[PDB]
DNA sequence: TTCCCCCCCTTCGGTGCTTTGCACCGAAGGGGGGG
């Protein structure tokens, strides 16, 4: 056989030449075996010192999987070639995948084995597996067959896909179907058991067109943007209606209509924060008026493609966290919640990578376009443990922050 | 027509760009006109050939033997991939039984060109002595300092060597500077086979290894190491005694203590790096203090008795401590058994300007935990000095996420726990302090001020200070004069970043204070207010800082 | 008189924010072990 795609990069831009992490030596034993495995195969192909290039690679699990799987870092070999996919072969993006009331998962990696790279194109994507204690070389490989984890292979392969996944469009008009890297997102508004019986008539259609395969699924119906409350007291201190005036004037940014000056009639003195204040009718009235305000949608509020999505994470302590996806500040898109799990003492790092994944995978539901996470966690700590709970098939773009969060006012 | 045993490696070049002409230098000394003579062997020994007026080239002779300087050409070659760039370190190196050196230095002549590329490393240069016009010249070989030569070599080497290393995995071959050691388990009895084996298998592939000095010497004396068959140490470490010391004198002596730091436990660096703050000049002399004095005693005390690393083990896992050793510093000895160490470590990084000791031994897991997965591959069992319920406490109320990897208990002082901790809620019979603090731009004059709910109220004036350090010291205010129980309303924010966070060092005197009194009190409690709104006695302190 | 890698400790500078100060961070020069 077939014609191979030209993939050239923006003139006046050079390839990747990022270095790799140190690994663990499972994470290198492993590695090796299925990189031998796949060279048996005519895969990966090795190559020469004349390639100057270099991507990072690591070795991740599967739930419910005890093999592992490769994974290559491609954040750079992306944005190399930001014309090609998102111009040339962009995907459309519906905007109804929303209103399904179930969304599952499936994966078609092993569809993109078939498909050989440009010849031109295969030393940009070349990757070494290092060694323990740096004693030998590192063994280096370059993809033969179109790549997973790279943004053009989508692009590249959507003719075909297009052709494998026809005739279930057809037959069955009631699902949305959407491709995200090597994630096929498969939207409908059925029940439990026709949904399971459909994934398993969509997974044999898969087989059966020629796609090698060795609950899941989400509900966008369960999603919704959380507001504020304010507190609700039975007895009120002076203490606490200093703590309401402050979240009142933080979250005067948000909403130009609260009000705080009727609220400073109840503290005119001195008073110890201990002693209790009756409540007059004129600040209960406005109180319930910012109440009542703090349910109406913000004012000023819509989705702009061009800019970038930017996302926050906030810990609230006993294994909870909260998000906050917006593009301008304080003017969120979308704000959410996350909390434990079955797990009764499991990781801290780990449950920010599960709500990492959570967040964006719920943000290319609803937009498809994925954002950069602000994580509150040390680079070194992230850079190390990252990979041992991660799993999933692509790597989001995150900036650490060094700020001090006086945010108690997400979780009460 | 030429020859070639293994595999040419492709050469480009940068696109747009030709073959540059260099002016004469000067020759070596062991040869000034034995150039011609020895081109004419290498013509005979096929490393050389003569050509036609292919292209304008022309290039030096570097000032052993001769040596063609591509200098010029070098900003012209295509870009390569280095092999090696991070040295191993001594510990986690296996132990053999046996080792041996062979010379590959002209082996460096033995891995051809690519054929494309060779009409490009041409020499254009006659005699020195005699007169002639001059020759041709052209590299059938890898030429000698060239930009891609030794990765091509090495990558060959590698390609030459991997079908030995496949049968018998038990020895293990390395390629420094231009030699390659063999290390194995067998004695001596049966390695010389193997090294007679070795030296065949190269030789089918057309290269020659004798070498007779280093096969029977060990220690070997490798990057600063002293490496023996089944020890390492540290090339002797040299301190200057000198009783004068200037500014280098003093970095010279840091950066040689930071070396010796990894073999030898219980060095300390910290006070003598101090001593080069705001100076920068290395004829400037620094008076020497007592503590600096003292540590730099302290150190020169363990060098004197030498001390030996063990090689590490593979069928066996590896367990690190830490040790605390005040003002922010770390000690750290990982080791496969009791009394028997792999590493020693120190660490002492002031990250942030507002710390306390638990943050300080979560970043010192960290590095630990680097330094075993880029060396031994393998997390270690920590032992830290810590007690489960104070890490408790604090990793599940602090905002920042961290993890520590299956660490146990062991009881050796000074151990670290947090000194203060605030109260989550106002204390019933505490007096309420309402504090605020003003600063002048123009005229660099401050008030710092507080009123109670009793009726008291307290101003003092300051002088060259900011906002910032009002606030603070209006909080110092409050807590002076005042009971065991506290209670304090500030409308500034970042006063309460600093505290909330219970630091225990600081690098402004002020917040030690703080820390100072805090750790008298018994049950404190901080709230904050927005200020302009005349909310509580704010209103009230801050006109009397105001006016 | 090179240049680069690795490591460490200050100094410096521009962001991010608590706002012409203050905190955090990376990268620049010096000091170590080698080519
Ligand atoms: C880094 C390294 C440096 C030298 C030395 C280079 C130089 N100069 C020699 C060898 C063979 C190696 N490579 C390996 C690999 C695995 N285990 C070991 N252990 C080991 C190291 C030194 C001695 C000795 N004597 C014995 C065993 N060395």
């Amino acid at each position: 056989p077939i014609e191979t795609v030209p993939v050239k990069l923006k003139p006046g831009m050079d390839g990747p030449k990022v270095k790799q992490w140190p690994l663990t030596e499972e994470k290198i034993k492993a590695l090796v075996e299925i990189c031998t495995e796949m060279e048996k195969e005519g895969k990966i192909s090795k190559i020469g010192p004349e390639n100057p290039y270099n991507t990072p690679v690591f070795a991740i699990k599967k739930k419910d999987s005890t093999k592992w799987r490769k994974l290559v870092d491609f954040r750079e070999l992306n944005k190399r070639t930001q014309d090609f996919w998102e111009v040339q072969l962009g995907i459309p993006h519906p905007a109804g995948l929303k209103k399904k009331k179930s969304v599952t998962v499936l994966d078609v990696g092993d569809a993109y084995f078939s498909v050989p790279l440009d010849e031109d194109f295969r030393k940009y994507t070349a990757f070494t597996i290092p060694s323990i204690n740096n004693e030998t070389p590192g063994i280096r490989y370059q993809y033969n067959v179109l790549p997973q984890g790279w943004k053009g292979s989508p692009a590249i392969f959507q003719s075909s896909m297009t052709k494998i996944l026809e005739p279930f469009k057809k037959q069955n008009p009631d699902i949305v179907i959407y491709q995200y890297m090597d994630d096929l997102y498969v939207g409908s508004d059925l029940e439990i058991g026709q949904h399971r019986t459909k994934i398993e008539e969509l997974r044999q259609h898969l087989l059966r067109w020629g796609l090698t395969t060795p609950g899941y699924e989400l509900h966008p119906d369960k999603w919704t943007v959380q507001p504020i409350v304010l507190p609700e007291k039975d007895s009120w201190t002076v203490n606490d209606i200093q703590k309401l005036v402050g979240k009142l004037n933080w979250a005067s940014q948000i909403y130009p209509g609260i009000k705080v000056r009727q609220l400073s009639k109840l503290l005119r003195g001195t008073k110890a924060l201990t002693e209790v204040i009756p409540l007059t009718e004129e600040a209960e009235l406005e109180l319930a008026e910012n109440r009542e305000i703090l349910k109406e949608p913000v004012h000023g509020v819509y989705y702009d493609p061009s800019k970038d999505l930017i996302a926050e994470i906030q810990k609230q302590g006993q294994g909870q966290w909260t998000y906050q996806i917006y593009q301008e500040p304080f003017k969120n898109l979308k704000t959410g919640k996350y909390a434990r799990m079955r797990g009764a003492h499991t990781n801290d790092v780990k449950q920010l990578t599960e709500a990492v994944q959570k967040i964006t995978t719920e943000s290319i539901v609803i937009w498809g376009k994925t954002p950069k996470f602000k994580l509150p966690i040390q680079k070194e700590t992230w850079e190390t443990w990252w990979t041992e709970y991660w799993q999933a098939t692509w790597i989001p773009e995150w900036e650490f922050v060094n700020t001090p969060p006086l945010v108690k006012l997400w979780y009460q | 027509v030429p020859i070639s045993p293994i595999e040419t490696v492709p050469v480009k070049l940068k696109p747009g760009m030709d073959g540059p002409k260099v002016k004469q230098w000067p020759l070596t000394e062991e040869k000034i006109k034995a150039l011609v003579e020895i081109c004419t062997e290498m013509e005979k020994e096929g490393k050389i050939s003569k050509i036609g007026p292919e292209n304008p080239y022309n290039t030096p002779v570097f000032a052993w033997r001769k040596l063609v300087d591509f200098r010029e050409l070098n900003k012209r070659t295509q870009d390569f991939w280095e092999v090696q760039l991070g040295i191993p370190h001594p510990a986690g190196l296996k132990k053999k039984k046996s080792v041996t050196v062979l010379d590959v230095g002209d082996a460096y002549f033995s891995v051809p060109l690519d054929e494309d590329f060779r009409k490009y490393t041409a020499f254009t240069i006659p005699s020195i002595n005699n007169e002639t016009p001059g020759i041709r010249y052209q590299y059938n070989v890898l030429p000698q300092g060239w930009k891609g030569s030794p990765a091509i070599f090495q990558s060959s080497m590698t390609k030459i060597l991997e079908p030995f290393k496949k049968q018998n995995p038990d020895i293990v071959i390395y390629q420094y500077m231009d030699d390659l050691y063999v290390g194995s388990d067998l004695e001596i009895g049966q390695h010389r086979t193997k090294i007679e084996e070795l030296r065949q298998h190269l030789l089918r592939w057309g290269l020659t290894t004798p070498d007779k000095k280093h096969q029977k010497e060990p220690p070997f004396l490798w990057m600063g190491y002293e490496l023996h068959p089944d020890k390492w140490t540290v090339q002797p470490i040299v301190l200057p005694e000198k009783d004068s010391w200037t500014v280098n004198d003093i970095q010279k002596l840091v950066g040689k203590l930071n070396w010796a730091s990894q073999i030898y436990p219980g060095i300390k660096v910290r006070q003598l790096s101090k001593l080069l703050r705001g100076t920068k000049a290395l004829t400037e002399v620094i008076p020497l203090t007592e503590e600096a004095e003292l540590e730099l005693a302290e150190n020169r005390e363990i060098l004197k008795e030498p001390v030996h690393g063990v090689y590490y083990d593979p069928s066996k896992d590896l367990i690190a401590e830490i040790q605390k050793q005040g003002q922010g510093q770390w000690t750290y000895q990982i080791y496969q058994e009791p009394f028997k160490n792999l590493k020693t470590g120190k660490y002492a990084r002031m990250r942030g300007a507002h710390t306390n000791d638990v943050k300080q031994l979560t970043e010192a897991v960290q590095k630990i935990t680097t330094e075993s997965i880029v060396i031994w591959g393998k997390t270690p069992k920590f032992k830290l000095p810590i007690q489960k319920e104070t890490w408790e406490t604090w990793w599940t109320e602090y905002w920042q996420a961290t993890w520590i990897p299956e660490w146990e208990f062991v009881n050796t002082p000074p151990l670290v726990k947090l000194w203060y901790q605030l109260e989550k809620e106002p204390i019933v019979g505490a007096e309420t302090f309402y504090v605020d603090g003003a600063a002048n731009r123009e005229t660099k004059l401050g008030k710092a001020g507080y009123v109670t709910n009793k009726g008291r109220q307290k101003v003092v004036p300051l002088t060259n200070t900011t906002n910032q350090k009002t606030e603070l010291q209006a909080i110092y205010l409050a807590l002076q004069d005042s009971g065991l129980e506290v209670n304090i309303v500030t409308n500034s924010q970042y006063a309460l970043g600093i505290i909330q966070a219970q630091p225990d060092k600081s690098e402004s005197e002020l917040v030690n204070q703080i820390i100072e009194q805090l750790i008298k009190k018994e049950k404190v409690y901080l709230a904050w207010v927005p200020a302009h709104k005349g909310i509580g006695g704010n209103e009230q302190v801050d006109k009397l800082v105001s006016a």
